[PDB]
């Protein structure tokens, strides 16, 4: 299994600021098959980023993902108040899909 | 484009449930479909995958031999047959369209809650 380790577990920041979230894989993620999801309380996950750096339709430019091999990062250049949620990373690059533990952004 | 789960509810350990996911707004038969669950207050955990028919299927180690995924393309419907439920299975179950290189899990249903509980006694 490809273990996805996310840090920090929790971050507290102010509106306007930059959130930098890490997702480290225990092994190279083939084809950059790595996605990010936003999840607000009571709601279903929402795709933000796939293929490491591809922004999903309707996702604001302030969200951008990057990285390759084992080190990935989601950057929210300037936080809006609605941006506060849990963020999961996800590798679809083998036959046992796995997720990170999530990062809560306050 | 939309998925709608159903079939969740409260059951006691050892019981069984069959969940349903009704797809619309896309060519169902050409999508791989997955179930992903979330225990209350916990992270996302992938449960099961099916291909176009395929019939190739894949299961997380925790549900192997108890759960069975299937699809009926003529009904635009994905299914999860949950046998031998245990407390640890308690979670919201989401169905998702897996678009791979074309979007990962780009479409999610609203989820359906499965609670497996004897009610606290008999521990």
């Amino acid at each position: 299994d490809i273990v996805l380790t996310q840090s920090p577990a929790t971050l507290s920041l102010s509106p306007g600021e930059r959130a930098t979230l890490s997702c480290r894989a225990s092994q190279s993620v083939s084809s950059n098959y790595l996605a990010w999801y936003q999840q607000k309380p009571g709601q279903a996950p929402r795709l933000l980023i796939y293929d490491s750096s591809s922004r999903a339709t309707g996702v604001p430019a302030r969200f951008s993902g990057s990285g390759s091999g084992t080190d990935f990062t989601l950057t929210i250049s300037s936080l809006e108040p609605e941006d506060f949620a849990v963020y999961y990373c996800h590798q679809y690059s083998d036959i046992s899909p796995t997720f990170g533990q999530g990062t809560k952004v306050e | 484009v939309q998925l709608v789960e159903s079939g969740g509810g409260l059951v006691q350990p050892g019981g069984s449930l069959r969940l349903s996911c009704a797809a619309s707004g896309f060519t169902f038969r050409n999508s791989a479909m997955h179930w992903v669950r979330q225990a209350p207050g916990k992270g996302l955990e992938w449960v099961s995958s099916i291909w176009y028919s395929g019939s190739n299927t894949y299961y997380a180690d925790s549900v192997k031999g108890r759960f069975t995924i299937s699809r009926d393309n003529s009904k635009n419907t994905l299914y999860l047959q949950m046998n031998s439920l245990i407390a640890e299975d308690t979670a919201v179950y989401y169905c998702a369209r897996f678009a791979g290189g074309w979007g990962a899990y780009d479409v999610w249903g609203q989820g359906t809650l499965v609670t497996v509980s004897s009610g606290g006694g008999g521990s």
